[PDB]
C-alpha cells in the first residue's frame, strides 16, 4: 500500500484493477515545525534589592517583615546568586519556586550571630527561637543566611542589635515581640528597674570581626509562601520565545494553547482586548502580549491526497491532488507542479488546450491521459 | 515511619552501566530533595550529588561529574543515580539519603540501606 | 425614579468580534429598569442636608455621575464596614488613584478634607477622615486617576470568582436630571484579583473646608451637583451586536 | 573544599567508660558538624546534628562538644551497641565532606 | 445571494462563469 500512490489506489479500493476516475485515498496534514510560547514583558520588578543588601537590617526580636506581591519573582535567579552562604528551603525546593506560584510572600529581615542560624527552623528550639521569632513546624519556606562580617561587626563592637535572651513565654510562631518590659524571675513584682530578680529581655548582640564565624553577625532573610486560596499575586517570571511567523506551529499567547500558522493582520483590536473569534467561536486572531501587533491565525493546511489515476490497464502512472494547499507554502514535489483552484496536483502537466472532460477535478479542471 | 530501601550485592562487570535504586516510603518525596553517598572502606564516605525531584536542577561534586548520573521518577516516589564507565575504583557501598531541608547546608537526618556495588 | 434606556452595557470578556451578533448570558442591568437616584448633598437658608446612605451590593452596580465639580471621590466596599471583616477602597485624589483592600473601622460618615490654597489658586486635600484604623492589609494598587475630567461616568462594579472587575465609560452629555437616552458600551477598567465576598457599599464624598465648619450654614461651597446614579445588575441574556472596529454599537434584551 | 580529618581510625575503649572522639576542620565552620554512627551491614543513623543538640531518638549518652575547628564527640558510658564505626560531616558549604571515620573496640 | 475546523467545501466542478456558459 505504501509503495507508491497508484498501489495506495488499489489498496483503498480494495482491487487490483482501478478503473479512470478519481480516489481519495487520504489525508495530507502538515504537522506543527515547533512550538512558541510568547508572554508580557516582566513589569513591575519586586524590590528584592532591599532584601539583598539593605542599608540596614532590624534586630531579631522586631524583625522587620516586607510585603511582597502584585511583580514577578526570580527566586530562580535568587538561587544561582552566591552570595548567599546558607539557602535552606524546608518546605519547598528553590528551583519549584520559580515555577509555583504564591498569592503573597513576606520576607523577615533580622540580624543573628552564625552560631544562632540553627535556632530559626522548623522543629528547633533555641532562645532566639523560643523568644525572638519562631517558625512554624508546618511551614513551607526558605531560609536565607550570608556572612555580613563587614556589615555588622566593629573593631569596638556592635551592640545596635538586640536579642531577648528570657521571656515569660515562649513566642509563637510568626509572632513579632518589641515589648520592653523588664523579665520578672521572681515573685517580687519588677517596679521597672535593675534588681536581684529582675532583668532586662534584651540584650546587645556581641559583634567583632576577630569573633569566630559562628560568634561573627549574619544577616539572616526569612522568605515565607503563603496559600490563602485566592489568585496568585506575586508569581515567577513566565519564559518566552521569539515570534515565528508564516510557519505552521504551536502557539500559546497567554493561555490560548492553540495550533495554526500565524500571519500579520491589518485588523484593528480594541486597546483593551486580547484575542479576536469569528462567527462560529472559534479563535481567529491574537494580540501579541510583548509587542502589541495583531497576528491572525489561519490553521495548518490539510486536504485529501485524491490520486489521479487512468485505468491500470492502461497506463501505471498517477497524479496526486493536493486539494486546498499551495505546494510553494508546503509524489515529492518537484516534478511538474500544476496550481489549481481546486489543489495544486502533482504529476501532470498543464496544457493550454482544451479538450472534453474525462476525470473531474474541480473549478472547471478536467486531467486526462494524453500524449 | 520513613524508610529508605536499596536493593543491594550489585554485581557489575567493568565498562557498564549500573541504575541504582532507592525506594521512599514513609515521608513526601516532593518536598525534599535527594542525595546519595559514596562508602569505600580506605576512602570513608564521601558525598556523590544532589537531585531535586520534579525538578531539572541537578549537582555533582567534581570528583563524580561525568561518572555518576542522577535520575528521579515522580510516579512511586523512587530515586535512581546511574554509573558509567564503572571501573575497579567503583567498587564501594552507595547511601541515598534524605536531606533534612530541600537546599543547602544538609547533615542527611535519614539514610537509605545501601547498595555493595561490586565491579568484577 | 429615572429609567435607564439601553444603559449599563459592559464589555462581557476581551475578545473581539468584528460585524457579529453575540448573545451572552452574563450580570447585567437590564434595560429600561428604574434606577434609584440620590441626591448626596443638598445646600438650600445654606442648610446642609446629608444623605449618603450604604447601598446593598448585590450581583453588580451601575454607578453613574452627572457632577462637574467632582464632589464624588470614590466608594467603599465591605461586607461588614467593620475592623472584624477585610473592606476594599476605591480612592481617587489628585496624584493618583488609590485603592486598599484591609481591615477598616469606618467613621459614621467618611468624608475627605479638602483646602484651598490662596497662594497657588487650587484647591488639594487637608485630611482624610474615612477609616480609625488598618489591621491585616493584604492588597495595595495604585493606577492614574480616571475620574477626574457635563459628562456621563458610568462605573460597573463586580464580584465573581473573586475577581473585582470595575468597567468605566466617558461621555459628555447634555442632559440634567435623567441619564441621557443612547447606548455607549462599557469598556473594563482594571481587573483585581481581591477573593473577598462584600455585600454593601457606599460612595466617597470630598467635603471643603467651608462644609467642615460647625455652623449649620456653608456658604464657601456648594453641593448641588452632587447626584449619582445606583442600578442593580440581574443575571439575563443580552445580544450584543459588535461592529467592525470591534465596539459595541447596540444590544437586546 | 573543606575537608574533615579523623586523625585516629581504630580506638580501644572498656565498656562503661567515657571515651571522646575527636574530628579537625581545615576551617572555621562555627558549630555545623554533624555526627553518624554505622553499625556493620547497618545503615549510618545521625547522632547530634549540629555542634550540640543531639538527633531525635538517640539516647543522652551521646554528647557533642567543640566549636571553631575542634569538635568531639563523646559517650559518657560505652555500650556493646555502640562498638561501631562514627564519621565527622561539616555542613558550612557545598560540596559535602565526610570524617575518615573511627571504629570503637575492646 | 450573498471555515476550517476538520471541515473543507470542496468547490463544484463546474465553475459560475463555466454554467453561464451553458
Ligand atoms: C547590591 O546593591 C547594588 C546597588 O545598591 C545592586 O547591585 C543591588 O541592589 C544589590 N546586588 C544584588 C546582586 O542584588
Ligand atoms: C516589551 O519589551 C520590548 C523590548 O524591546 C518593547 O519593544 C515593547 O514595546 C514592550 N512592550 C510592552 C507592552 O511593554
Ligand atoms: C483499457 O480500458 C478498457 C479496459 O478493457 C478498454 O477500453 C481497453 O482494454 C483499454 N484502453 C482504453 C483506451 O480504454
Ligand atoms: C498559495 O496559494 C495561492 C492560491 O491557492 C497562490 O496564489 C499562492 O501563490 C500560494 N503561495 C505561494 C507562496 O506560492
Ligand atoms: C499557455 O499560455 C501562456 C500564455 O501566457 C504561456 O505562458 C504558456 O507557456 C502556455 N502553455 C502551454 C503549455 O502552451
Ligand atoms: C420605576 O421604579 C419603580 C420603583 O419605585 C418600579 O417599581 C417600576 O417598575 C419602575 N418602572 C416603571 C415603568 O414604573
Ligand atoms: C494622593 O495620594 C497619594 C497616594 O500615594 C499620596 O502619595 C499623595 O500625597 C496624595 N496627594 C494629595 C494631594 O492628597
Ligand atoms: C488576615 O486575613 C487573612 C486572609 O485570608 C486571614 O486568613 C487571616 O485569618 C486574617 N488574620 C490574621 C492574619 O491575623
Ligand atoms: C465569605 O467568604 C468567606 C470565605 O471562607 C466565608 O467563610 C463566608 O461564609 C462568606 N460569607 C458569605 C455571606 O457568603
Ligand atoms: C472605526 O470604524 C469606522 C467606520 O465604521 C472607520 O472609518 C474608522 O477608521 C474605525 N476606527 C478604527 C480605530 O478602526
Amino acid at each position: 500500500c505504501a509503495l507508491d500512490p497508484l498501489s495506495e489506489t488499489k489498496c483503498t479500493l480494495k482491487s487490483f484493477t482501478v478503473e479512470k476516475g478519481i480516489y481519495q485515498t487520504s489525508n495530507f496534514r502538515v504537522q506543527p515545525t515547533e512550538s512558541i510560547v510568547r508572554f508580557p514583558n516582566i513589569t513591575n520588578l519586586c524590590p528584592f534589592g532591599e532584601v539583598f543588601n539593605a542599608t540596614r537590617f532590624a534586630s531579631v526580636y522586631a524583625w522587620n517583615r516586607k510585603r511582597i506581591s502584585n511583580c514577578v519573582a526570580d527566586y530562580s535567579v535568587l538561587y544561582n546568586s552566591a552570595s548567599f552562604s546558607t539557602f535552606k528551603c524546608y518546605g519547598v525546593s528553590p528551583t519549584k519556586l520559580n515555577d509555583l506560584c504564591f498569592t503573597n510572600v513576606y520576607a523577615d529581615s533580622f540580624v543573628i550571630r552564625g552560631d544562632e542560624v540553627r535556632q530559626i527552623a522548623p522543629g528547633q528550639t533555641g532562645k532566639i527561637a523560643d523568644y525572638n521569632y519562631k517558625l512554624p513546624d508546618d511551614f513551607t519556606g526558605c531560609v536565607i543566611a550570608w556572612n555580613s562580617n563587614n556589615l555588622d561587626s566593629k573593631v569596638g563592637g556592635n551592640y545596635n542589635y538586640l536579642y531577648r535572651l528570657f521571656r515569660k513565654s515562649n513566642l509563637k510562631p510568626f509572632e513579632r515581640d518589641i515589648s520592653t518590659e523588664i523579665y520578672q524571675a521572681g515573685s517580687t513584682p519588677c517596679n521597672g528597674v535593675e534588681g536581684f530578680n529582675c532583668y532586662f529581655p534584651l540584650q546587645s548582640y556581641g559583634f567583632q570581626p576577630t569573633n569566630g564565624v559562628g560568634y561573627q553577625p549574619y544577616r539572616v532573610v526569612v522568605l515565607s509562601f503563603e496559600l490563602l486560596h485566592a489568585p496568585a499575586t506575586v508569581c515567577g517570571p513566565k519564559k518566552s520565545t521569539n515570534l515565528v511567523k508564516n510557519k505552521c506551529v504551536n502557539f500559546n499567547f497567554n493561555g490560548l494553547t492553540g495550533t495554526g500558522v500565524l500571519t500579520e493582520s491589518n485588523k484593528k483590536f480594541l486597546p483593551f482586548q486580547q484575542f479576536g473569534r469569528d462567527i462560529a467561536d472559534t479563535t481567529d486572531a491574537v494580540r501579541d502580549p510583548q509587542t502589541l501587533e495583531i497576528l491572525d491565525i489561519t490553521p495548518c493546511s490539510f486536504g485529501g491526497v485524491s490520486v489521479i489515476t487512468p485505468g491500470t490497464n492502461t497506463s501505471n502512472q498517477v497524479a496526486v491532488l493536493y486539494q486546498d494547499v499551495n505546494c510553494t507554502e508546503v509524489y515529492s514535489t518537484g516534478s511538474n507542479v500544476f496550481q489549481t483552484r481546486a489543489g495544486c496536483l502533482i504529476g501532470a502537466e498543464h496544457v493550454n488546450n482544451s479538450y472534453e472532460c474525462d476525470i473531474p477535478i474541480g473549478a472547471g479542471i478536467c486531467a486526462s491521459y494524453q500524449t | 515511619q520513613v524508610q529508605l530501601q536499596q536493593p543491594g550485592t550489585e554485581l557489575v562487570m567493568p565498562g557498564a552501566s549500573v541504575k541504582l535504586s532507592c525506594k521512599t516510603s514513609g515521608y513526601t518525596f516532593t518536598h525534599y530533595w535527594m542525595h546519595w553517598v559514596k562508602q569505600r572502606p580506605g576512602e570513608g564516605l564521601e558525598w556523590i550529588g544532589e537531585i531535586a525531584p520534579s525538578d531539572n536542577y541537578v549537582k555533582y561534586n567534581q570528583k563524580f561529574k561525568g561518572k555518576s548520573t542522577l535520575s528521579v521518577d515522580r510516579s512511586s516516589s523512587t530515586a535512581y543515580m546511574q554509573l558509567s564507565s564503572l571501573t575497579s575504583e567503583d567498587s564501594a557501598v552507595y547511601f541515598c539519603a534524605r536531606p533534612d531541608n530541600s537546599g543547602y547546608p544538609v547533615y542527611f537526618d535519614y539514610w537509605g540501606q545501601g547498595t555493595s556495588l561490586t565491579v568484577s | 425614579y429615572t429609567n435607564s434606556f439601553t444603559r449599563g452595557v459592559y464589555y462581557p470578556d476581551k475578545v473581539f468580534r468584528s460585524s457579529v451578533l453575540h448573545s451572552t448570558q452574563d450580570l447585567f442591568l437590564p434595560f429600561f429598569s428604574n434606577v434609584t437616584w440620590f441626591h448626596a448633598i443638598h445646600v438650600s437658608n445654606g442648610t446642609k442636608r446629608f444623605d449618603n446612605p450604604v447601598l446593598p451590593f448585590n450581583d453588580g452596580v451601575y454607578f453613574a455621575s452627572t457632577e462637574k465639580s467632582n464632589i464624588i471621590r470614590g466608594w467603599i466596599f465591605g461586607t461588614t464596614l467593620d475592623s472584624k471583616t477585610q473592606s476594599l477602597l476605591i480612592v481617587n485624589n489628585a496624584t493618583n488613584v488609590v485603592i486598599k483592600v484591609c481591615e477598616f473601622q469606618f467613621c459614621n460618615d467618611p468624608f475627605l478634607g479638602v483646602y484651598y490654597h490662596k497662594n497657588n489658586k487650587s484647591w488639594m486635600e487637608s485630611e482624610f477622615r474615612v477609616y480609625s484604623s488598618a489591621n491585616n492589609c493584604t492588597f495595595e494598587y495604585v493606577s492614574q486617576p480616571f475620574l477626574m475630567d457635563k459628562n456621563l461616568r458610568e462605573f460597573v462594579f463586580k464580584n465573581i470568582d473573586g475577581y473585582f472587575k470595575i468597567y468605566s465609560k466617558h461621555t459628555p452629555i447634555n442632559l440634567v436630571r435623567d441619564l441621557p437616552q443612547g447606548f455607549s458600551a462599557l469598556e473594563p477598567l482594571v481587573d483585581l484579583p481581591i477573593g473577598i465576598n462584600i455585600t454593601r457599599f457606599q460612595t466617597l464624598l470630598a467635603l471643603h473646608r467651608s462644609y467642615l465648619t460647625p455652623g449649620d450654614s456653608s456658604s464657601g461651597w456648594t453641593a448641588g451637583a452632587a447626584a449619582y446614579y445606583v442600578g442593580y445588575l440581574q443575571p439575563r441574556t443580552f445580544l450584543l451586536k459588535y461592529n467592525e472596529n470591534g465596539t459595541i454599537t447596540d444590544a437586546v434584551d | 573544599d573543606i575537608v574533615m580529618t579523623q586523625s585516629q581510625k581504630f580506638m580501644s575503649t572498656s565498656l562503661g567508660d567515657r571515651v571522646s572522639i575527636s574530628c579537625k576542620a581545615s576551617q572555621d565552620v562555627g558549630t555545623t558538624v554533624a555526627w553518624y554512627q554505622q553499625k556493620p551491614g547497618q545503615s549510618p543513623k545521625l547522632l547530634i546534628y549540629w555542634a550540640s543538640t543531639r538527633h531525635t531518638g538517640v539516647p543522652d549518652r551521646f554528647t557533642g562538644t567543640g566549636s571553631g575547628t575542634d569538635y568531639t564527640l563523646t559517650i559518657s558510658s560505652v555500650a556493646a551497641e555502640d562498638l561501631a564505626l562514627y564519621y565527622c560531616q561539616q555542613h558550612y558549604n557545598t560540596p559535602y565532606t565526610f570524617g575518615g571515620g573511627t571504629k570503637l573496640e575492646i | 445571494v450573498t471555515k476550517f475546523n476538520g471541515l473543507t467545501v470542496l468547490p463544484p466542478l463546474l465553475t459560475d462563469e463555466m454554467i453561464a456558459q451553458y
